[PDB]
RNA sequence: AAACUUUCAACAACGGAUCUCUUGGUUCUGGCAUCGAUGAAGAACGCAGCGAAAUGCGAUAAGUAAUGUGAAUUGCAGAAUUCCGUGAAUCAUCGAAUCUUUGAACGCACAUUGCGCCCGCCGGUAUUCCGGCGGGCAUGCCUGUUCGAGCGUCAU
RNA sequence: ACGAGAUUCCCACUGUCCCUAUCUACUAUCUAGCGAAACCACAGCCAAGGGAACGGGCUUGGCAAAAUCAGCGGGGAAAGAAGACCCUGUUGAGCUUGACUCUAGUUUGACAUUGUGAAAAGA
RNA sequence: AUGGCCAGAAAGUGGUGUUGACGCAAUGUGAUUUCUGCCCAGUGCUCUGAAUGUCAAAGUGAAGAAAUUCAACCAAGCGCG
RNA sequence: CCCACCCAUACCCCGCCCUCAGGGUAGAAACGAUGCCCUGAGGAGUAGGCGGCCGUGGAGGUCAGUGACGAAGCCUAGGGCGUGAGCCCGGGUCGAACGGCCUCUAGUGCAGAUCUUGGUGGUAGUAGCAAAUACUUCAAUGAGAACUUGAAGGACCGAAGUG
RNA sequence: GACUAAUCGAACCAUCUAGUAGCUGGUUACCGCCGAAGUUUCCCUCAGGAUAGCAGUGUCGACCUUCAGUUUUAUGAGGUAAAGCGAAUGAACUUUAAAUAUGUAAGAAGCCCUUGUUACUUAACUGAACGUGGGCAUUCGAAUGUAUCGACACUAGUGGGCCAUUUUUGGUAAGCAGAACUGGCGAUGCGGGAUGAACCGAA
RNA sequence: CGGGACCGAGGACCGCGCUCUGCAAGGAUGCUGGCGUAAUGGUCACCAGCGACCCGUCUUGAAACACGGACCAAGGAGUCAAGGUUUUGCGCGAGUGUUUGGGUGUAAAACCCGCACGCGUAAUGAAAGUGAACGUAGGUGAGAGCUUCGGCGCAUCAUCGACCGAUCCUGAUGUAUUCGGAUGGAUUUGAGUAGGAGCGUUAAGCCUUGGACCCGAAAGAUGGUGAACUAUGCUUGGAUAGGGU
RNA sequence: CCUAGUAACGGCGAGUGAAGCGGCAACAGCUCAAAUUUGAAAGCUGGCUUCGGCCCGCGUUGUAAUUUGGAGAGGAUGCUUUGGGCGAGGCUCCUUCUGAGUUCCCUGGAACGGGACGCCACAGAGGGUGAGAGCCCCGUAUAGUUGGAAGCCAAGCCUGUGUAAAGCUCCUUCGACGAGUCGAGUAGUUUGGGAAUGCUGCUCAAAAUGGGAGGUAAAUUUCUUCUAAAGCUAAAUACCGGCCAGAGACCGAUAGCGCACAAGUAGAGUGAUCGAAAGAUGAAAAGCACUUUGAAAAGAGGGUUAAAUAGCACGUGAAAUUGUUGAAAGGGAAGCGCUUGUGACCAGACUUGCGCCCGGCGGAUCAUCCGGUGUUCUCACCGGUGCACUCCGCCGGGCUCAGGCCAG
């Protein structure tokens, strides 16, 4: 607003390669770390899994349905078996899922 | 990074007519619905999968049903655009799944279709009888025949005994091996051809 | 002391600020698609009882017909209106008309109210002369009609 | 020869001068009528001092009496002087040249327009 | 004169030109009288005189699987004379 | 060399204003706590920086706001408040609207720009109204006659004319 | 370089166009709180730049740690005056020792001792550095002062100006020209120098 | 022990005290007179004593010079948009943003809806690509606050480690025997990880681009209008005593 | 909208800058050329008509039907499909018509102002009327209601039926598909496509699973996508022109368009062009009868008006500047600051209040108790009770205190 400006108070005193035709959809691969993996599970069933009311069943998480292509490996997982379906995975993320007792499945 | 070095003031478009244009569009839609009643305001559309690797996870509505979809659903291609079905002769069915889904979609529409006779006093055998002509109708095919599951379910529960064993060597190693084989497909072919030529020469 | 000059005040001048007003601008939004050889846009010249302009109109000239309304117009003059009506009005609407000289502008021209041509009709003694009136006469192109030209190709 | 071209001199001639005087008409002047403009921070007596070489206003003195008229050209004002001159420019423009980059014109070659026959010399 | 000097964006365009060397065009000097210091040959002016020396595009030959690369030939002008 | 005396916005004491600093203030008889009470220090200012206030046109809310028994505007050697920009009142004039408070908003505050438009002074009853030879008498008209008319006189153009 | 409608080294009209200027002019109420600056250091200069320094608003951190244009003390520079040479020797002599300002240092965040290593160094496990452990709080180890802290953020002017004292280097016939510190002024009123940028008193 | 001047802030009590029936002890009362109105006080005009350059601009260090100002009224110059940046307020928070659009409406308002999308949640490398826990998310020294008084230690700072990517060296088990790239080192590096802080909006300052605070050039370009003046030419007209040689 | 200020382009860098995907608004598809109707030019402009047709022609150097790549042509096969005429009713546009105070009092020239009493309201938007009007007038709201015209949509209902045309299913076979064009070189220009863009000119100039594209030049081998060189087509989109309409935190006569007015006018310029200034009496002209003085303009009386302190110079009527009247100052400037004085002119303050003691009046809203009610639950109010040594006012005195200005 004009009445708050300092002008009113001053009244009276004045490399590398080139890539032709880049298509960004080629390089679409959003990533998620394993320390956010359980947040993709809905809250109620996640709470039952973390408490220990589901001892004979394992969750299957489709990352592409959530919009992620690569599972990265920051953090740690609880000792609950999880099946993860992903287009890409890092070696540490696969190692931590295997120690948790699940499996990383590859999809396209 | 301000691009104001041309005579930009001659080409400024403001949008004060935004609510007026919404009102005009709504009046046009109401007029179109009144002209089309009791038909729905829109045409039936097939379900297609988006291109590129970024969007092939999601399905959406396409332009029109294919000729092979119409043939497998039993709707002639001259009848289909007269009963509210969009037709696309350019799209092909490369796989069975999309073809089957769109054929089932067409069959559900044909099962829910009420076809009034051209002459009321002379109904035909392909026409809906008068004592079935009265039922609750929909006027929005985009709503009543929308995309129910655009994405796959992101969560699924299985028993611990049904956990897959996993590919041998690990998923990361499988990805690395697939990339390596794709990069070395031609080198190995050339080496095999040279070995075969040497074996033929010195057999 | 007055006069003069200057200061202060009242009233009166000069001038048109201030305040209030606003049949006008400005900006936005919504709707609509309709100029012209069937002569447009523009220009000129005229037209009212009494007008120079603005407005309206075209020698049927501040207008005619038609439809509607239903008693004015008004500055003056003069007339109204059978008011129980084919009817006032600088009224509204508007489907029928009129629409001067021009202008893309079209007989040829135009710095000329210049000069023609074709066909009718009327009047003046009139087969010959004179006058008036009416209808016509641009260019490019298309379809068609008709009259033609050329050893250009042929038949006989 | 000719010249409203530039220069020196001689005779004649005279108010150019010694050395100024006088006369006439129209003004200026005074009156009636009519009636501008330029310009204008405020104003208008001087002397000495007022570091920046400048005072009209300050300091210290001289002094100093209404309202006016004709004249005058010291000062202030007054020159389309915001001129002219000098200095500066990311200066503007006209002009010149083997300055730079281009170009009209001109000139040279090739392709096309471009066809029908000969005679040779090479493939 | 299938020319010179001009003009025009171009044209089946125009001018000079209703012209033709006693003419047309471009320069310099500037009536008459006087008047051409002496001798060349550096710049310039002009010579189709021999050269390929420089040497564009098109064209020609070679290598390569091709893109391409390498070679000669090479107008006018310049150079040389 | 000596004694007294003169006065600066300096120094001392006192009052008042502002700023900064440090304290107090709820089993609230309790306060524009954004207040009040106690104490101390400090006070020039260009470029520059920051805060708070005043004023103008318009908008929402509010004041059961003012007004033909006189709104706004204007004049005033008439008063009151504020350090100040300003605010309020009296008297005169006048004729139709306007103001306070909290927010919102801006084409929002002038002495300058050889500023723009309009209006008005001094100069000043001044400069001036001096080329083209020149006017005079009587009568009439009229409110009024050098510059209207008739007559009577005097002149000028001078035929490349004032025809 | 004349004339082409008072317009000519390129007419007039409208438009692009509110063309561009670093140059000139101007730029609109009040009170309150702070408040400046002129080679510091680097870059090819003039038709040059940055930059330090100096300022204001916000915050935040335990506004914790104390620090200081000052004296004293130890020790440098200035040994330079001076006293004596019945001290030795002879400003260059010294037992001793100037004035003026001036450098460095003056604690627990410190001082040492010991342990080892060394890729330093030393003849060298020798010094030093690196760490390790221990001892020292009995006085925390001069004076005076201490509303003086620190760190960020953002914003602004000025950043090769004038005069003067002192010191120092050069000069001129005489004038004077460079540096360094400090003070004043540009930004500033008051009292006195009759008067006034540079004087005295005092803000 | 006298003589004189200026001043009286505060507003129940509380305190320090003393000469203690009380007081000069944390700030003036008591007594009396005239007048009760223009008498005091105030405004305006003028005289008197003392004081006192004409404003604005420009310049440099400053003056001086120079420029603008006859007078008055009204008009008159840091604005708006886009994009950054820092700071303030607000909502939500690992998310955040309804308003392109749709629904709806008392109709340009208000209310409601969600797919996609933007920004953030991951970095690094030219790229292919790879991609953040040894440990109560580490050790040590500080550190507000809390404490069971033994300690625990926020934010932040300092310092030593660890993890991801890039670069260089070594090259394990294996094997499409030529692929694969573990392990172990070494440098710098990145606003990288190491118990998320962002997104939207409001307000202010500043920066960039637009006419960009306002007025001012000589200019450049595009398209038009003039030979009634004047210059030259063409066609057709007109005009110029009397003397001398 | 997003992609995205991204990929990319760029002297000496200032700068420039798309597209695919994705969400949405809106959606709509088709016509030729290339085939022999060949058992029948089945096609068409024009002229004349007795409205039945008949002529003059066009055209085979090709007018109809059929086919257009999604196909189609030929076969096979058995089922499906169709043409006309009414039409209830609805919508669009002009037309007739719509509620309630001019009730009473005051101010006023005039109520539309103030006060009182009503009424209407699906209407309290706006305007007019002698001052702020829901009810005085036009209009405004809502359903409708009169009369007329032209279109569109449409529930249904009558009828002819297969000469012909049309769709579906399968198939050995056949399956024409646009040339100085595509493409290449070169030149100019253009683009983010200055290695990957488009356009145009000149030269060369194609092909038949061929051709184009697949953003780094080339050869070889593949693959994926379309099918150029012929053509038509609503909507969502633009809009400083035109016509009609509704609005605004816009401007309020130096503003706002140059123009609120006989404004693109007057006026200027040979011409192209340039281009203003300028709104407001009063509710109503009631715009001054009549007398008088002047040649007249006018003046003075007297009138109109609510007001001429509104007189066609006209609402209000500032300042500069001027005249008169009153006061004052002035020996080569005035103006200004501090402080007295003189003269002129003013604002306040004050006028008495409170509290006692007596006397005289006028009344019982004294205290206590009872009942009801309310509250803060122990405080109040209301009704009865007081019978005047108690309360509450008034009037006379007396006393204390506090009161204005200047002083000792």
């Amino acid at each position: 607003p004009t009445r708050f400006s300092k002008t009113r108070k001053h009244r009276g005193h004045v490399v590398g390669m080139r890539h032709f035709h880049l298509l960004r959809n080629h390089y679409w691969r959003p990533s998620i770390n394993i320390d956010k993996l359980w947040s993709l599970v809905p809250s109620d069933v996640r709470e039952q899994y973390l408490s220990g009311q589901k001892k004979d069943t394992a969750p299957v998480i489709d990352l592409l349905s959530h919009g992620y292509a690569k599972l990265l490996g920051k953090g740690r997982l609880p000792e609950i078996p999880v099946v993860v379906r992903a287009r890409y995975v890092s070696a540490e993320a696969e190692r931590k899922v295997k120690e948790a007792g699940g499996v990383v499945e590859l999809v396209a | 990074n301000n691009h104001f070095r041309k005579h930009w003031q001659r080409r400024v478009r403001c949008h004060f007519d935004q609510p007026g244009k919404k009102v005009t569009r709504r009046l046009a839609r109401r007029a179109k619905a009144a002209a089309l009643a009791p038909r729905p305001v829109d045409k039936l559309r097939p379900i297609v999968r988006c291109p590129t690797v970024k969007y092939n996870r999601r399905t959406r509505l396409g332009r029109g049903f294919t000729l092979e979809e119409l043939k497998a659903a039993g709707i002639p291609r001259l009848l289909a655009p007269t009963i509210g079905i969009a037709v696309d002769h350019r799209r092909k069915n490369l796989s069975e799944e999309s073809l089957a889904a769109n054929v089932q979609r067409l069959k559900d529409y044909k099962a829910r279709l009420i076809l009034f006779p051209r002459k009321s006093n002379k109904p035909k055998k392909a026409d809906t009888p008068k004592d079935q002509q009265t039922a609750e109708t929909t006027t929005s095919l985009r709503t009543s025949f929308g995309v129910e599951q655009p994405l796959a379910p992101g969560f699924t529960e299985i028993s611990k005994s049904e956990i897959p064993a996993g590919i041998e060597g690990g998923a990361y190693r499988a990805l690395r091996k697939a990339r390596s084989d794709a990069r070395l497909v031609g080198v190995r072919e050339k080496r095999a051809k040279e070995k075969a030529e040497a074996e033929a020469n010195k057999k």
